[PDB]
C-alpha cells in the first residue's frame, strides 16, 4: 500500500527567506515523476501548485519550485510572502495492476512576518443572552504575529472547562492572526461571579481586558 | 494509461 | 473548466447520501475524475476514481460502501452506512493523465449526526456600557445553535467590508455551531448591522449594534 509522508507540521520562514518541505513515498511513483504539490489555505478548495515533480501549473509564481525523482520530493518556497502561509499537500500514483494514490498528511507553512502584540476586547452578554440560560463572553486578540495564549480569570481563578479559541487564517498582507477566545458558561454561574478576565499572553508581555458583572 | 483521459495542456 | 459539487447536508447515523459533481468546459469521455474528502481540521483523503470508460475505482478502505459513477456532464458519489468518520467536506477534482488534480471545487459538506437542522441565534457584541468612549468602537454579532454549517455573515448588507473580522466556527459543547464576527467603526458612525445567513435552514437574521 502507497503510503505518503510528510514533514511534520508547523514548518516556519521568515518573509523573503526559503522553505522546503518534503513527501517520502512508500514505493517508487509512477514514471519516478507523477508526484503533485497542493496548496490549501482554510476554507478553500486545494490548488494544483506542480505536477510530475517539477512542471509549475499555468499561473502558479516561479518562487515555487519542486525536485525529487523515486521516493523523495522537495516543494521549495523562494522569497516566502504572508500570502504564502498554507497548509500544502503531495499526491502521489503507482502502478500496481491498476492506480494506487495517496495524499501525504500536509505540512503546515507559518510565515514569520514583522511581531505585533495584540489588541484585546471583552464583550459581556447581552441581556438576551443571559436570558437563554446559557452565557457566552467573547474575548478577541486583534491583529497579532507570533502566537499568543488566552488565559480566563474569574475573580482570580484560572478556569479550566468551558473555552474555545478560533484563529483566522494569517493576514496575506502582514502575516498577522487574529484570535476570538469564548468562555461559556449556565447563567446561574455567570451571575455568581463578578470579574471576568481575559488574559492574552505573547511571550514575555500580556494584554488583559476585564469587566464587572453589574457596571455593563 | 488506458482510461487515464488527456495530460496538462 | 470548472467542477461543483452539490448534495451535502445533515444525514442520520446508518443512512445513505448520494452527491454530485457537474462539470463545464470539458468531456468526461476525455478527462477521468476523481472524489478527495477532509475531514473538518484534517487533511485531503483519496476516495476513489472514473476512468474515461466510466470504471470506477475505490481507496483500500472503501470496501464497497461507495458508489461512484458518471453521466455525459456529472458524477455521483453513492455513499452508504454514513458515520461520524465519513463527516467531511467533498471535493471533486478532474484529473489529469500524467497525475495533476484541476480543477477542484468549492466542496460540499457532509454532516453525519442525529440531530435536526437548526438555525442560528444571533446576539450583540458591545463593550460595557461603563467603559469610556474613544474615537474609535468594535461591534461585532455572536451567532450560534445553528446546524449544520455554515453560516455566512456580511455587514450592512455587503457595504461595510472595512476592519471587519469574522472567525472561524467552533462545534461547542451541544453539537451545535457558533461563530462571532467584529467590525470595528468612529464612534459617532450610524448602527451597523451583521446579516447573518443559515442556507440549511434558508433562514436569514439581521441584528443591530449600538454603542451600549
Ligand atoms: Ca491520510
Ligand atoms: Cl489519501
Amino acid at each position: 500500500a502507497l503510503v505518503l509522508t510528510q514533514t511534520p507540521s508547523p514548518v516556519s520562514a521568515a518573509v523573503g527567506g526559503a522553505v522546503s518541505i518534503s513527501c517520502q513515498s512508500s514505493q517508487n511513483i509512477y514514471k519516478d515523476n507523477e508526484l503533485s504539490w497542493y496548496q490549501q489555505k482554510p476554507g478553500q478548495p486545494p490548488k494544483l501548485l506542480i505536477y510530475k515533480a517539477s512542471t509549475l501549473a499555468s499561473g502558479v509564481p516561479s518562487r515555487f519550485s519542486g525536485s525529487g525523482s523515486g521516493t523523495q520530493f522537495t516543494l521549495t518556497i523562494s522569497g516566502v510572502q504572508c500570502d504564502d502561509a498554507a497548509t500544502y499537500y503531495c499526491q502521489g500514483s503507482r502502478y500496481n495492476n491498476g492506480w494506487d494514490s495517496g495524499f501525504g498528511g500536509g505540512t503546515e507553512v507559518v510565515v514569520k512576518g514583522d511581531p505585533v502584540a495584540p489588541t484585546v476586547l471583552i464583550f459581556p452578554p447581552s441581556a438576551d443572552l443571559v436570558a437563554t440560560g446559557t452565557v457566552t463572553i467573547v474575548c478577541v486578540a486583534n491583529k497579532y504575529f507570533p502566537d499568543v495564549t488566552v488565559t480566563w480569570e474569574v475573580d482570580g481563578t484560572t478556569q479550566t472547562t468551558g473555552i474555545e479559541n478560533s484563529k483566522t487564517p494569517q493576514n496575506s498582507a502582514d502575516c498577522t492572526y487574529n484570535l476570538s477566545s469564548t468562555l461559556t458558561l449556565t447563567s446561574t454561574q455567570y451571575n455568581s461571579h463578578k470579574e471576568y478576565t481575559c488574559k492574552v499572553t505573547q511571550g514575555t508581555t500580556s494584554v488583559v481586558q476585564s469587566f464587572n458583572r453589574g457596571d455593563c | 494509461k488506458f482510461g487515464k483521459g488527456g495530460t496538462y495542456p | 473548466q470548472t467542477v461543483k459539487e452539490s448534495g451535502g447536508r445533515l444525514v442520520t447515523p446508518g443512512g445513505t447520501l448520494t452527491l454530485t459533481c457537474t462539470v463545464s468546459g470539458f468531456s468526461l469521455s476525455r478527462y477521468a475524475m476523481s472524489w478527495v474528502r477532509q475531514a473538518p481540521g484534517e487533511g485531503l483523503e483519496y476516495i476513489g476514481w472514473i476512468n474515461t470508460y466510466g470504471s470506477a475505482y475505490y481507496a483500500s478502505w472503501v470496501n464497497g460502501r461507495f458508489t461512484i459513477s458518471k453521466t455525459s456532464t456529472t458524477m455521483d458519489l453513492k455513499m452508504t452506512s454514513l458515520t461520524a468518520a465519513d463527516t467531511a467536506t467533498y471535493f471533486c477534482v478532474r484529473w489529469f493523465a500524467d497525475g495533476g488534480m484541476d480543477p477542484w471545487g468549492p466542496g460540499t459538506l457532509v454532516t453525519v449526526s442525529s440531530g435536526q437542522p437548526k438555525a442560528p441565534s444571533v446576539f450583540p457584541l458591545a463593550p460595557c456600557c461603563g467603559d469610556t468612549p474613544s474615537s474609535t468602537v468594535t461591534l461585532g454579532c455572536l451567532v450560534k445553535g445553528y446546524l449544520p454549517e455554515p453560516v455566512t455573515v456580511t455587514w450592512n448588507s455587503g457595504t461595510l467590508t472595512n476592519g471587519v473580522r469574522t472567525f472561524p466556527s467552533v462545534r461547542q459543547s451541544s453539537g451545535l455551531y457558533s461563530l462571532s464576527s467584529v467590525v470595528s467603526v468612529t464612534s459617532s458612525s450610524q448602527p451597523v448591522t451583521c446579516n447573518v445567513a443559515h442556507p440549511a435552514t434558508n433562514t436569514k437574521v439581521d441584528k443591530t449594534v449600538a454603542p451600549s
